[PDB]
């Protein structure tokens, strides 16, 4: 039930720890249903996340770093303004040091085919596949949307295109980085980008 | 008209929200150092 109770990752991370724990209860005194800090799960699939020339890699690459969404599209100005200080700012991380500091994920609201390669060609960090359920899934979970087409569970709209949020393994928002928010500091929260406490276990 | 469908929250709701708990687990451990045996003697005991 983190951060939110009504989302596509949330019904499911429940849905399948309480199902090894009827199992777990049967083939041996537990409390059912299981807490919050049991909630384990694999946020991003063993075939999702692919950088250039649509290799996938891996999650096990992904420890030991800062990963975030950054909730995107290529049509919004708001978002247009905001790529070349994502890029900027993610470039100088990367390099300053012997081992990448962040990683960012990239999930696109695009309309057809054509529109998520041309933005996917000026940016090299990883993404996930519009066409592939998970980036609706991941926008009901952050109650990040555009316009109101489907219906939030009385949350309202946390933030719009764009935003970006840094994410913990167990699916918890970390801090968000307020661009358009109750904060409104576009092109400068992403200084507000700590990296120490934000760690992927 | 169509009808635009509700968007909005309090400051309270979208701020004071249910937090992820400090993970502390850590007590002062400390050693005891350990007693150096006791050589010393009386005068009485010296010489005596």
């Amino acid at each position: 039930s983190q951060p939110v109770f009504a989302s596509p990752l949330n019904v499911e991370k429940r849905r399948l720890n309480e199902e090894r724990a009827l199992m777990q209860a049967q083939k041996a005194n537990i409390q059912l249903p299981p807490n919050y800090g049991d909630m384990d799960l694999i946020l991003f699939p063993e075939g999702s996340l692919k950088n250039s020339n649509n290799t996938v890699i891996p999650q096990s690459h992904l420890k030991g770093k800062s990963v975030a969404l950054y909730f995107a599209d290529g049509a919004d100005p708001k978002c247009a303004s905001l790529l070349p200080f994502l890029l900027n700012y993610y470039r100088t991380m990367n390099e300053g040091g012997a081992n990448q500091k962040i990683e960012i994920i990239f999930v696109s609201l695009d309309r057809d085919r054509e529109a998520f390669e041309s933005h996917r060609a000026h940016m090299p960090w990883l993404s996930i596949d519009l066409e592939n359920p998970l980036t609706e899934i991941l926008k009901r979970h952050f109650r990040v949307m555009k316009e109101y087409e489907v219906p939030t569970y009385g949350y309202g709209s946390r933030t719009g295109v764009p935003s970006v949020i840094v994410i913990g393994s167990d699916g918890r928002e970390a801090q968000f980085l307020p661009i358009c928010s109750g904060l409104e500091e576009g092109d400068r929260a992403l200084l507000r980008w700590d990296w120490r406490n934000t760690k992927f276990a | 008209p169509p009808t635009l469908p509700f968007h909005g929250e309090s400051a309270y709701r979208t701020d004071y929200v249910p937090k992820p708990l400090p993970e502390v687990a850590k007590p002062v451990e400390v050693k005891l150092p350990p007693t150096l045996p006791f050589n010393a003697q009386s005068c009485y005991r010296s010489e005596y």
